[PDB]
RNA sequence: AAGUAACUUAAGGAUAAGAAAUCAACAGAGAUAUUAUGAGUAUUGGUGAGAGAAAAUAAUAAAGGUCUAAUAAGUAUUAU
RNA sequence: AAGUAAUUAAUAUUAGUAAAACAAUAAGUUAUAAAUAAAUAGAAUAAUAUAUAUAUAUAAAAAAAUAUAUAUUU
RNA sequence: AUAAUAAUAAUAUGGUAAUAGAACAUUUAAUGAUAAUAUAUAUUAGUUAUUAAUUAAUAUAUGUAUUAAUUAAAUAGAGAA
């Protein structure tokens, strides 16, 4: 298909703008495989283990919140946003229960 | 839209026309920003002044 | 319950009015990528690709002469004791007035840089999303798409001027004039212009010829993320950016999931 | 047939127009001095004789005979059972394995 | 205003090195960190070199010896076909084998292939596809679990060239018009390997012409 | 570009995130000595620290 | 260090190399000359300081393959 | 008037992509499996070391040292 | 759940060799209005917690800034040879 469709082809409401995407709701895309964006990364010389979860677009903040909800057991001072990214950071390796919450929606 | 700047003598930017989505919108969009600046030329936008109070 | 309440699936098109050069008259809605024409704006990301372009852009004509290239000859000039003045070796010495420079360079020297395509596809995206953004992308183009307003019988679908060569009438010639009445129509006579082209289009060379200091003409190949973050007011043709978008757009494989 | 002749490469239209089918060239060795000497193979001198080198090479014959096994033209080239090589599928097939794999 | 004048780096991108003999408040005045005289103060000595005491690389013996001859296989584990099979990345077409062309193609095995592939069995438990796969060579486990799961293995030899025109035929195909014939094994171990049973030697399991010849050969 | 320091490539290789060697004191010299004692002396042990840095620049493509 | 500096001799717009008594390994390639990977790997050393390739895959390149020789003897090979 | 240049290796931060990354003509370099001087050996028999892989020893284990397994592969 | 400024309690702030953060002056490249009622330089006197910029007066040159600001780089800072 081409990467410019004719103006009959898009709905109204696949342009931007509409559906209010834009305030306090989010989205993840999923690796080029077909995989969910969590990973693991050892730093400062391997002892700092993070769980950085990426592709996101909208509002990191809501998504950091509802996260946040679904994995009560992870202290909310262990989490982060890098805005200029727009990454979600956590102490210590959680990829495991983030991929599990993440699958329900995305 | 294409009569709305044919006639009134303006070019509405295209990511406008794509966001707004009912003519109230586009007359709230045209009244609030191009309006002052035609009635006050002081009040106009300058390139090289972005943030200009 | 909702685990994520508030998940949503984003757009994925946005509008560009297709038009006719010599009056920039719309004739139809185009449909285009979020990905290519609404990416939020990533300075850094700009930064990266300027910086790597900048670099490449070098000459490297820096060279001034070393103690070797100097050219003194391999001499003491003073015997090492009994002179009763400081210690001097050859007449090339940094220390001295006609020596050499210490630590110097030697052209040409190398300032290539290199950056990942990814990450230079991103950053192009970046700066025509931004173009857009700042309603200064004009996109000319037809022939190839459904029009829904005919092309005026003065205007072309493609950017170019036409009847140029015909230089048998007076010193002047109509593809000047009707640049100039462009110009002034639309109000842009010091503003830096942008024209990404498909092909050569030598009318639109030989007749903006006169505003060099402020009008750029490139190819689809040769564009760069300077030139479309410089120009103040940006032209581009459908196929081109048809083509630009295609060659930076994100790879998807399979990729099937519930 | 022009178009089917000269979509042939260099070497091969080359060693053609040098050594035409119509001359059957002998297997054998024979005198230089023969209408039918056989270029892949190492003629003798009549006069002095001693034999000369091939006039191609075992590099640039399996080249042409390559060639034309690829463009399928095989009986135009003269006969190569002499020299002792042998190509692709008729190796393959008569090739006596080694002695030390063998035993 | 354009951009260029407001770009930016990342934050953590970007550092200051540190200016060496430009002054004392600087913290790296005259010395310049080089410290009070010495050799090391304006001249220059190996990191390595321990003032004359016997070497790290002089005291200890030289040991063991490089295998020339040594055939370095890529790993795969059966966890991974099976991930490929779960995730829909495994197509293959009814009655088709999984040889290292198919590996490649489909990215069950990545980078360059110098020898060959092996098939390790680390998912075992949890691998249940009646699939065929073909390699150099594969694990015990990896056999019985390949065979308990409905499936086939066999062993196949390739040399540098053959495994080359198995992976990318249709390079040979446009540059020559023909792909290489696979060559027969030459030397013992090869042969030895590939006869055995247990390990699923392709000229056991297919009883071909190589074994034969042989055996002509020993009875005579 | 630097090259492999083919004394230590010899004497070293490398395991894991470090490297191995042999021990010293077991080409001659033997008898009289205890052989449960010698034990200690045949096999191999691990970098130190101490020299890890200096290893990690002599075999730099280890 | 280095077959470098230097000295000496002799050509041309270029010189030199060049179409296998070559590689390779039972499958095959098919002349020279530079460049990247191969690779600081094989190899080598008072086994010290250190030195270090070729197959093969790509890039530049031209029409790149040709006969002029009665097919080559104090030559190949051997010892030093 | 004085810590600069290339050609490399290791480490740290951010950014892109991510069980893949860089290239995209073929190749190739890291990562994806630990180990052994090396060899045709290579990680749960219905679960966390008491199982398994390699090296030393083998009926096979035990013993030393590393390493792998508790919707989702790192 | 940040950023800026301010407020309270507590602790700390000598420093050679050395380590680690931050900033300023000079020049060059990219973007970049304004203009003799301005800009640049110099002297004197004031202001900002001041290696720097600024305000006033005076003197010279110039219809005028590689200017403010963000980046990239240095022949980037001298009482010590
Ligand atoms: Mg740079
Ligand atoms: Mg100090
Ligand atoms: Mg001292
Ligand atoms: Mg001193
Ligand atoms: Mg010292
Ligand atoms: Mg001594
Ligand atoms: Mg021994
Ligand atoms: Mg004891
Ligand atoms: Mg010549
Ligand atoms: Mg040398
Ligand atoms: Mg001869
Ligand atoms: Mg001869
Ligand atoms: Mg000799
Ligand atoms: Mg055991
Ligand atoms: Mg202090
Ligand atoms: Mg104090
Ligand atoms: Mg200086
Ligand atoms: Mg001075
Ligand atoms: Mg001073
Ligand atoms: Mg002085």
């Amino acid at each position: 298909a081409p990467i410019f469709p004719k103006l009959e082809d898009v709905k109204m409401h696949e342009l931007i703008g509409n559906n209010n995407f834009g305030k306090k709701t989010y989205y993840v895309e999923r690796s080029r495989t077909g995989n969910l964006p969590v990973y693991s990364a050892y730093k400062n010389g391997g002892n700092k283990i993070i769980t950085e979860i990426r592709k996101i677009e909208g509002d990191v903040i809501q998504l950091r919140n509802d996260l946040q909800e679904q994995l009560p057991f992870i202290p909310k001072k262990s989490w982060s946003v890098v805005m200029q990214s727009k990454k979600i950071i956590i102490k210590g390796n959680a990829v495991e229960a983030v991929k599990r919450v993440l699958t329900k929606k995305f | 839209t294409k009569f709305l700047q044919s006639k009134s003598g303006y070019l509405i930017p295209d990511y406008e026309l794509t966001t707004l989505s009912t003519p109230l919108q586009f007359k709230r969009y045209i009244k609030e920003k191009i309006l002052p600046s035609a009635n006050d030329p002081k009040l106009a936008y300058k390139e090289a002044e972005p943030n200009a109070i | 319950l909702n685990p994520l309440p508030n998940a949503a699936i984003p757009p994925k098109y946005a509008l560009v009015t297709v038009r006719s050069f010599p009056s920039l008259e719309p004739l139809t809605f185009v449909p285009v990528p979020t990905s290519t024409v609404a990416a939020p704006l990533r300075r850094d990301i700009l930064w990266r690709a300027v910086v790597y372009e900048n670099d490449n852009r070098r000459v490297g004509a820096s060279n001034p002469p070393g103690r070797s290239e100097n050219g003194f000859s391999r001499r003491k000039l003073m015997p090492q004791k009994g002179s009763g003045r400081a210690r001097v070796g050859d007449a090339n010495s940094p220390t001295r007035h006609n020596g050499g420079r210490a630590l110097a360079r030697t052209a040409p020297n190398d300032y290539t840089t290199e950056l990942p395509s990814k990450v230079y596809s991103m950053a192009f995206n970046n700066a025509l999303s931004h173009q857009y953004k700042s309603g200064k992308l004009f996109v000319i183009g037809g022939e190839k798409v459904d029009l829904i307003s005919p092309t005026p019988e003065l205007d072309l679908n493609r950017l170019d001027l036409v009847n140029t060569n015909t230089v048998e009438g007076k010193e002047i010639f109509e593809g000047e004039v009707i640049f100039r009445k462009f110009l002034e129509e639309f109000q842009l006579k010091g503003k830096r212009l942008l024209f990404i082209t498909d092909k050569t289009r030598e009318g639109l060379i030989k007749s903006s010829d006169p505003y060099k200091q402020k009008v750029d003409v490139i190819q689809k190949e040769l564009v760069e993320v300077n030139d479309i973050l410089r120009a103040q007011a940006v032209f581009i043709e459908l196929e081109a950016l048809e083509y630009l978008a295609m060659a930076h757009q994100k790879e998807i494989l399979h990729s099937v999931s519930n | 047939y022009k178009q089917y002749f000269d979509s042939l490469p260099l070497k091969l239209k080359s060693f053609f127009q040098r050594y035409p089918p119509s001359i059957k060239y002998s297997p054998v060795s024979t005198s230089t001095k023969a209408i039918n000497a056989n270029p892949f193979l190492p003629n003798k001198h009549p006069v002095t004789q001693r034999f000369h080198d091939p006039k191609y090479s075992l590099r640039r014959m399996s080249d042409v005979y390559k060639l034309a096994l690829r463009y399928g033209v095989e009986e135009f080239l003269p006969p190569i059972e002499n020299t002792k090589k042998l190509f692709f599928e008729e190796k393959y097939n008569k090739k006596t394995l080694m002695k030390g794999v063998l035993l | 205003v354009s951009i260029l004048g407001q770009l930016k780096p990342s934050d953590g991108s970007t550092k200051s090195f540190k200016r060496l003999g430009r002054g004392p408040s600087s913290g790296l005045g005259k010395t310049s960190g080089r410290g009070q005289k010495g050799q090391k103060a304006r001249g220059k000595v190996k990191s390595w070199f321990e003032g004359g005491q016997t070497p790290i690389y002089k005291l200890f013996p030289k040991i063991g010896f490089t295998n020339v001859g040594a055939k370095p296989l890529k790993e795969l584990n059966l966890k991974r076909i099976q991930w490929f099979h779960d995730k829909n990345r495994l197509h293959l077409q009814p009655g088709e084998v999984l040889d290292m062309n198919k590996m490649r193609k489909l990215g069950l095995v990545t980078g360059p292939i110098k020898y060959g592939v092996k098939i390790l069995a680390s998912g075992k438990f949890h691998y249940n596809l009646p699939i065929a796969l073909e390699a150099s060579r594969a694990s015990a486990k990896a056999i019985a679990a390949i065979e308990k799961a409905g499936g086939k293995f066999t062993a196949r030899y390739y040399t540098p060239l053959g495994l080359r025109a198995h992976l990318n035929p249709q390079w040979f195909l446009e540059k020559r018009g023909r792909v290489p014939l696979q060559a027969r094994p030459t030397k013992r171990r090869d042969i030895d390997f590939y006869s055995k049973e247990e390990k699923r030697g392709y000229l056991v399991m297919e009883k071909d012409k190589l074994l034969q010849d042989i055996k002509e050969a020993q009875n005579k | 570009l630097m090259k492999t320091h083919k004394g230590t490539a010899k004497r070293w290789r490398r395991t894991g995130n470090t490297f191995k060697r042999g021990i010293a004191g077991r080409k001659h010299g033997n008898i009289g000595w205890s052989h449960r004692s010698l034990k200690a002396l045949t096999g191999r042990k691990i970098a130190h620290p101490a020299y890890s840095k200096h290893l990690k620049r002599l075999l730099p493509y280890h």
